[PDB]
């Protein structure tokens, strides 16, 4: 009930089942605030990171980053992560 | 040390109506806090640290007088966020 | 900046039969390491 193995602010209980944060505190899952807009949290409690990120679980479930991260990646499982591409548009000649 | 040289195609060009244009992508610059002491620091205080995050929060406010231009960023609540605690403004309000 | 030479001697060895053999004698890198935050670090951490 009160137990944080990984050291995230995440009890082990509520990271093995469900929790959400509120008031920037972890609290457990309960299907009576799923309507008020609140997700349902899953993550190690073995693993700070468990997305592999360098965000914590609880870092990313509180929203406590970046604000220009998608909201995606607030879920502890979904990666903050950039695809980052280039493309050419055309390419000029300088003959010397 | 390197000047900024053109081929003999654009020299061509710019022998004629064709002009030059200007755009600018983007500008780094930095901000000023207080150190431990009374001194202003303005060295590792970059804004483009904050660009990104001030867009994905505001909404953009531009007043244009026809000579004079004024561009603002207000902060607005998140849509669907119930953990989003930005106070509510009308439009007419965030102008003011 | 500076684009790697060849003299005449064995530009003319090129124009035959003679290949260019690549032998990498070394490998630098680095590994990752976290500091006392989560963050991981992989700047100072020499695999030499
Ligand atoms: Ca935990
Ligand atoms: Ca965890």
């Amino acid at each position: 009930e009160d137990l944080d193995t990984d050291n995230d602010n995440i009890p082990d209980a509520y990271e093995k089942n469900g929790y959400t944060i509120k008031d920037s505190i972890a609290v457990k899952w309960n299907d009576s605030f799923a309507e008020q807009g609140y997700k349902k949290y899953v993550s190690s409690y073995l693993e700070s990171n468990t997305a592999g990120d360098p965000y914590t679980d609880y870092q990313k479930a509180s929203g406590s980053i970046d604000k220009a991260i998608k909201l995606e990646a607030r879920d502890p499982l979904v990666a903050a992560y950039p695809v980052v591409g280039v493309g050419m548009e055309n390419l000029i000649i300088s003959t010397n | 040390a390197r000047l900024i040289p053109i081929n003999y195609d654009q020299l061509k060009k710019l022998d004629s109506g064709k002009q030059i244009k200007l755009e600018t992508t983007q500008v780094s610059g930095n901000y000023g806090t207080k150190n431990s002491q009374g001194q202003i620091i303005t060295e590792g205080n970059s804004w483009s640290n904050y660009i990104s995050q001030i867009d994905s929060v505001s909404a953009s406010i531009i007043l244009d007088t026809g000579s004079q231009t004024f561009e603002r960023r207000v902060a607005a609540k998140e849509q669907g966020n119930p953990e989003d605690k930005t106070p509510e403004i009308t439009i007419g309000e965030a102008i003011k």
